[PDB]
């Protein structure tokens, strides 16, 4: 069970790393906006943290909880995981980026629990453009 | 006369802003357009204070 | 009932809660009103339903000359209030700071994130 919660955290890893380094000026003008809503996506994992935090004090977090709680999140923040390390491989900035992430879109239009956070990354990347 | 609707209309500004009117500058201007018709004033209280009502329904 | 009249019945309750030299400009402001008459009785009915230092106050040192007018000494406590409003403002910032975040640290799990209500 450990290991089916494990993947979290490998799913956070390549986010704060796309957050501290596509923040760059090299990356381009569009991936200024992309770490600036993956970076709102990593505080709204901030906040399930915290409240669950205040749960496990009062002895009312378990395994069981936790896994209910997170597994809406594995679409979520795997979902991250993913785009992140195709934008960053290779050369992708600007446009190049946007077809690709336009591309991600027809890649989730099933699930719903991704599809939004797609629409939502590629509209904050076409502000820019 | 040219010059005093435009000192008339900046002297308007202040008793719609001390008396805590839901008015500004630009609703100042669409209400004193429309009484220039002759349009009754005490209707268009409540289509102010439905518009400013309806937004707050929302939230 | 006229319109000028209008105004003259809250400069009246604007004196009643101080601030003097803001009804003395608001009769500056009646003669010029009436020696746009309708947008006035629109200001009655919209009058409190809307949304909501200086060294020239208590202090006789500046000025070329100025009138000697003895001790009052008791507006030395409303000067007080003229700060009070102040630091009464900085300590209800500090309860709505604490207040916004706690409500995030603490709540049921799933509602700050709408993507786990699915």
């Amino acid at each position: 069970l450990v290991h089916r919660i494990l993947p979290v955290a490998a799913s956070y890893s390549a986010v704060t790393r796309f957050i501290e380094e596509k923040s760059s000026f090299e990356y381009g003008q569009v991936n200024h906006a992309l770490a600036a809503a993956m970076r709102t996506l990593v505080k709204e994992h901030l906040i399930l943290v915290s409240q669950l935090e205040q749960l496990h004090r009062q002895g009312l977090l378990s395994l069981q909880k936790l896994w209910f709680y997170i597994q809406p999140a594995m679409r979520t923040m795997d979902i991250l995981a993913s785009l992140a390390t195709s934008v960053d491989k290779g050369e992708c900035l600007g446009g190049s980026t946007l077809s690709l992430l336009h591309d991600r879109s027809f890649s989730y239009t099933g699930d719903s629990q991704a599809q939004e956070l797609c629409l939502y990354l590629t509209k904050a990347a076409s502000a820019p453009y | 006369n040219l010059n005093a609707v435009r000192e008339t209309m900046d002297v308007l500004l202040e008793i719609s802003r001390i008396l805590n009117t839901g008015l500004d500058m630009e609703t100042l201007s669409i209400c004193v357009r429309l009484c220039e018709q002759g349009i009754n004033p005490e209707a268009l209280s409540s289509v102010i204070k439905e518009l400013r009502k309806a937004t707050e329904a929302l939230k | 009932l006229p319109a000028r009249n209008k105004i003259l019945m809250l400069s009246f309750d604007l004196r009643v809660g101080g601030l003097g030299p803001k009804a003395d400009r608001l009769e500056e402001l009646v003669e010029e009103l009436e020696a746009v008459g309708s947008v006035l009785d629109l200001l009655v009915q919209l009058a409190g339903s809307g949304p909501p230092r200086d060294y020239f106050l208590n202090n006789k040192h500046v000025g070329r000359n100025v009138p000697y007018s003895g001790y009052d000494c008791d507006d030395l406590s409303v000067f007080e209030m003229d700060v009070q409003s102040l630091i009464s403002r900085e300590e209800c910032l500090c309860h709505s700071m604490i207040q916004e975040t706690l409500q995030v640290m603490e709540a049921a799990p799933g509602t700050g994130l709408p993507t786990v209500g699915l």
